């Protein structure tokens, strides 16, 4: 079956406007393994992301961790842009910093 | 502690993506890592720093990669297919439990009997690819081997060589803050940060008294450690009465963390 | 207005590959108001991976919504239920389909050649019979030679006497086909067969 | 509350033989309480005939009534495909309901019927299976029974007709018989009524080679 | 009207009711009825005219014998059928003579007033489309001569017999005139019925024509039926406007009489 | 399979009062032959009633005919009473002395 992905976006440490912090956006839950994530800073694609390997849960459903090393600010918003067979148009995600 | 290999197969991978990898797991940590693309085991994270054992992996996973290759041609068809094994082991008397389950298209269909010996389903896919295994030499013997004894072997050997790594401990560094929500209601949410074991416990208190664990997320962060948060909703103007109680590994005695 | 939910086909269960749906069609919807909202339902438990066809135009419009389900879900009878809502219906309709409760039986499968006065013709008739089955959701085929037949006809599912199914499946080959030896199989498919799949062949003695 | 109207044709072995009466029973349904006086107006071929019985307005569980009409046709003015109309009258019905039932048209075709054996497989179980098979036949209306030694079979169970790729109907009987009494020889006979088949009547004869 | 036929009416009942027969028969020269046979009495008797008309040496003792052979046959198809419910079998078998010296014979016979069999001269065998032809036929063709008898009493018996009563013609050449009436009745209020009758006349062909001033006025709905004696009545009515019945005239046309005659109202 | 009898009643001679003439009552068009008739005077059944042989038309059913010796009168009513199967109650066809 298809299994649509679960989006969840959160930093590394707690955020600190100035401070060097990671931004994750786990993807899982979702089937089948092709998909694409992409982090936005500010509506604008981030180039320097790195993910994790593929890998699966035990109800075979597949989950994915990409991350990048940022450093908040107060005017500064970044967001997770998902796009799988399930998803009409790509799912964005916010970063909520709470 | 269980050692687990993840593998997967697709028939039609995307440009730049391999057909078959394999992600191999200590308990919550990666120690392994393994694709089609580059044809070598590796080692994950803080396995990297700790003989010939990863040529001998390598050897191994390398005759996994025909097989689940091969089982696309015994289905013989134009469209897709994700073919999924777990394989491992995890015991009272030094005894060990053995996982072999597999799925085609995200669900469980085949087995690996190891009373017969042979991999089982309830499904005509099953027995498609239990036959071109079964006529795959010594494919079978194999299997066996690596369940009942390579897997319990190996596993022993982890926990006494990288008895440290499996040690590992680091408690959460917490949160809990307010946000305005429904019209007379507000959502508190408690977050735990970069915490070793993954095993932890949010709960929420009203003026001391228990108010149940709300909606949580959990994740993990790039360094294998992970990541948690639980929100609960209460009456708008009555979030000063709440308190959030984390319970860690990391931590001698649950911690309370208090709002702003 | 009308609702008519229809459960996946008997193929789409057996085999992974396939994807089983539970399609749900409403007829008889007003022009008034072209709005149907649809609510899936698994055992109480709402789900959103349902996929809806839009509203083609009768005064009826066939507003279809499918829902794609698990193989092991559908075969140990979950209770799918679709909730149509719309502006002209007063009350939200509500219709429920399962697969038919009772223990599996496992069908067996006997293939019998043409009649001696039959072999007068110039096309034979290559007889199968399916009995004592249970639920009466099966799949029958016909192949020769790895490539299949295309003129057969099965009989639809008839109640038998000890309170299972049976059926029958006509194959008319030529008459020379017949008299070259030629290897003829039946394949059923069924959930209580070992690996849902069996095929008896049937050639001459 | 809206009144209908069912009409049936009659039973096919009804049809075959003189000695049984074919009758097209014509059922009401959903007849207000208001009013329990139906009219009923039987029309062959577009002229009246009054030969029909009418069963009295029988109260239903539902507060409505089941009015039956039944009439009793020629079994050669059936089998010739004749036009038996029924109109119903009610002060309920706004319109006369008028319903038409004729015997299913297309030239009639005489059905080959084929006694199978049991399969050696089956051969096991202490139930064997006697298979009979009806293939060509049109119309769809037809009767197919078992009989051994004169005194007829009860466990027989009867496909439906199903539609043919020559656009002829075929059909399968199924007599579930003792594995001991098909091994002592018994002769079992399938007995096939059909309109296109010669006295309407055949049998054909299975046993033990 | 060239063309006399003989026939025979046989009929079965498998439960007669109390002293009546479970077998009988009428034979037919054209309309007139010369023969009676019945289970109960078991011996053929002339009837009417015929009872008078002396007749070759040993002409009702053969068909007593044939009728009786038929009895047998009859009350066997019953067996051939076995079931418990009531059967009436209906048979017409007898040959009509045209101009020429061609006999057409006619073998027919009916199970509970449906025709369902008839006697096959081609084949020499009873034959039809039923189940019950087939039982019945059967067990006819295993009775000793029977199929046999059953041809040559169509082929040759019949005509022979038929030419032999038309040869020795004076009973079927009876020519008797009806005796007229017309009358007028009230009917809806603005019409009136018109009847025109006509009593005891021989043989049944007539016609009953209306005419209004002269000119043909159709014929209305009739009746017709036969007397005690042989002889026949029949009556046509006409509806018509009230207060015109006066215009009204019934022409009838019939072998006793020379040229058609006009039967005014005379209601007087 | 069943009909209904169809019933005339006439004189054989045209209807003279105080001569001698014979009424009958055809009762034709029937199935199955088992039937029932009687001649009427004033309502009461009449005992001197005799009838032709049973027999039957081309469409297979059954004809009879009932006939007794009468001398009509000005007063009185003559009638045909018919009971079969095919009849709920039994029919009753006066005599009309103008058919
Ligand atoms: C209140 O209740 C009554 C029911 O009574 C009771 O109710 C409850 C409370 C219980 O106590 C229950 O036990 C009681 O019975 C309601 O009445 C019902 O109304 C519905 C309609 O809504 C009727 O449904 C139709 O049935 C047809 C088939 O009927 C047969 O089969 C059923 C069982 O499956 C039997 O119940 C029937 O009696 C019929 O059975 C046949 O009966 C014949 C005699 O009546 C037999 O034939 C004769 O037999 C004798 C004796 O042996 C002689 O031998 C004769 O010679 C012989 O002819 C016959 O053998 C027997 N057969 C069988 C197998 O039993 C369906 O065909 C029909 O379908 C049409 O309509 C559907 C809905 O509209 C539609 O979706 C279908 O597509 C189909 O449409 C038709 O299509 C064709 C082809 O295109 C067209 O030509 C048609 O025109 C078209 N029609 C229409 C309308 O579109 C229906 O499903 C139901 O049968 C009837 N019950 C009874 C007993 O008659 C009543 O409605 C309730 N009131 C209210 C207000 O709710
Ligand atoms: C406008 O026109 C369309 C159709 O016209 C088409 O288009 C035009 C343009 C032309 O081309 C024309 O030729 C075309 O036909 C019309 O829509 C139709 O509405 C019909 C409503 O009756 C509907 O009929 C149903 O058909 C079912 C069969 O499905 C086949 O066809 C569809 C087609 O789309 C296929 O997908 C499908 O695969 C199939 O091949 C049939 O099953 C339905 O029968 C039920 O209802 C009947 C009453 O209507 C009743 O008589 C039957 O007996 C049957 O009743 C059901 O019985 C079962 C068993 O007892 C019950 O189920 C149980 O329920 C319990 C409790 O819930 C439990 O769950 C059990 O498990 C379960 O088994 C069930 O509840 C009973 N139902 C009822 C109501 O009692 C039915 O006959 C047509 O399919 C529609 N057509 C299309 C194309 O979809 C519009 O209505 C028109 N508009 C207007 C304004 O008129």
């Amino acid at each position: 079956i298809q299994r649509t992905p679960k989006i969840q976006v959160y930093s590394r440490h707690p955020a600190e406007n100035g401070k060097s912090n990671f931004l994750n956006c786990y993807v899982s839950g979702f089937h089948p393994s092709d998909i694409e994530v992409d982090l936005l800073k500010n509506g604008e694609r981030i180039e320097k992301v790195e993910h994790s390997d593929l890998s699966f849960s035990k109800d075979w459903s597949f989950y994915l961790l990409y991350y990048t090393e940022f450093t908040p600010t107060e005017k500064d918003e970044y967001a997770c842009r998902v796009n799988h067979v399930t998803l009409s148009q790509p799912k964005i995600v916010k970063w909520d910093r709470d | 502690l269980s050692l687990l290999y993840h593998l997967t197969a697709v028939s039609s991978p995307a440009p730049g993506t391999p057909a078959f990898w394999v992600s191999g797991w200590l308990g919550p940590q990666q120690y392994l890592s393994y694709n089609s693309l580059r044809g070598e085991a590796e080692p994950c994270g803080a396995w990297v720093w700790e003989s010939w054992y990863w040529e001998k992996e390598t050897t191994d996973l390398r005759i996994k990669e025909k097989l689940f290759l091969e089982a696309f041609k015994a289905l013989g068809g134009k469209g897709p297919y994700t073919l999924q094994g777990l394989l491992g082991c995890e015991g009272p008397d030094n005894t060990s439990v053995p996982t072999a389950k597999f799925a085609l298209n995200g669900e469980e269909f085949m087995n690996f009997d190891l009373k017969q010996g042979t991999w089982g389903g309830d499904w005509p896919e099953a027995l498609a690819i239990s036959q071109r295994w079964q006529q795959q030499d010594k494919a079978a013997n194999k299997e066996l081997t690596f369940l009942l004894f390579s897997c319990p072997h190996r596993l022993r050997e982890h926990l006494e060589r990288g008895r440290g790594n499996l040690e590992w401990k680091e408690p959460p560094s917490m949160r809990l803050k307010a946000r305005p929500s429904s019209p007379g209601f507000s959502v508190l949410t408690c977050s735990a940060f970069s915490f070793y074991p993954p095993e932890l416990q949010l709960r929420f208190l009203r003026n001391g008294l228990a108010a149940g664990t709300g909606q949580g997320d959990f994740g993990p962060n790039s360094d294998g450690s992970f990541h948690a948060s639980s929100s609960l909703t209460v009456k708008s103007g009555d979030e000063h009465h709440y308190c959030c109680i984390v319970q860690h590994a990391g931590l001698a005695q649950p911690l309370r963390v208090e709002l702003e | 207005p009308s609702v008519f939910l229809f459960p996946p086909k008997p193929k789409d269960t057996l085999y992974i590959t396939r994807e089983p749906e539970v399609t749900c069609v409403v007829v008889d919807v007003s022009h008034e108001d072209p709005e149907v909202k649809f609510n899936w339902y698994v055992d109480g438990v709402e789900v959103h991976n349902a996929k809806t066809k839009p509203r083609e135009e009768n005064s009826t419009y066939r507003v279809v919504s499918v829902l794609t389900v698990l193989h092991q879900d559908w075969l140990n009878g979950k209770e799918y239920k679709c909730k149509v809502s719309n502006k002209a219906l007063p009350a939200p309709i509500e219709k429920t389909i399962s697969k038919a409760k009772g223990q599996p039986r496992e069908p067996q499968v006997y293939t019998l050649p043409p009649s001696r006065d039959e072999l007068t013709k110039n096309q034979v008739s290559l007889t199968c019979l399916v009995k004592g089955f249970y639920p009466s959701d099966i799949a029958v085929e016909w192949e020769s030679n790895g490539q299949p037949e295309n003129n057969y006809k099965t009989t639809p599912p008839v109640l038998d006497s000890d309170g299972s199914f049976f059926l029958y499946s006509k194959l008319t080959v030529d008459k020379s086909r017949w008299q070259q030896g030629n290897v003829f199989s039946c394949s059923v498919m069924h959930e209580a067969l070992k690996f849902h799949y069996t095929q008896k062949s049937l050639s001459l003695s």
